[PDB]
RNA sequence: GCUUGUGCUGUCUUCGUCCA
């Protein structure tokens, strides 16, 4: 579809980073909160996305 | 009565399960923090499913 | 006049209960 579906879409060139709320932290203990999968995952995508822009200039 | 009654002494045992460590109710409390549904658990004055 | 105290993880695993 052309207004809905376009096939390049299906390529990501900007992700989106979803709220807290779809990914909330939660307190293991009293002092030390657990970040979660989610959040890991964006940091280690973020880290990634670093590398090669540092890399290709 | 009409009907004699078969009677004498039997061994019997009383088991775990007692009605007031199952009986749970539940109007208002507790959610989850992703979903914001009433909790799991009697424990945890939880929701049922 | 000294004025009262509100908040709970999460993920696995196991063992059970009632049907089947």
């Amino acid at each position: 579809n052309e207004d809905y579906a376009r096939p390049e879409w299906m390529i990501i060139t900007v992700l989106p980073v979803p709220p807290p709320q779809v990914r909330p932290s939660i307190a293991m203990d009293e002092t030390t909160q657990g970040q979660d999968d989610l959040t890991h995952k964006l940091s280690d995508i973020l880290k990634a996305n670093i590398n090669v822009q540092k890399l290709e200039m | 009565l009409m009907a004699q009654v078969f009677f004498g002494p039997t061994y019997y045992q009383r088991l775990r399960h007692m009605v007031d460590d199952k009986i749970h109710a539940r109007a208002r409390g507790p959610v989850q923090v992703l979903t914001r549904q009433p909790v799991e658990g009697r424990s945890r004055d939880g929701g049922l499913r």
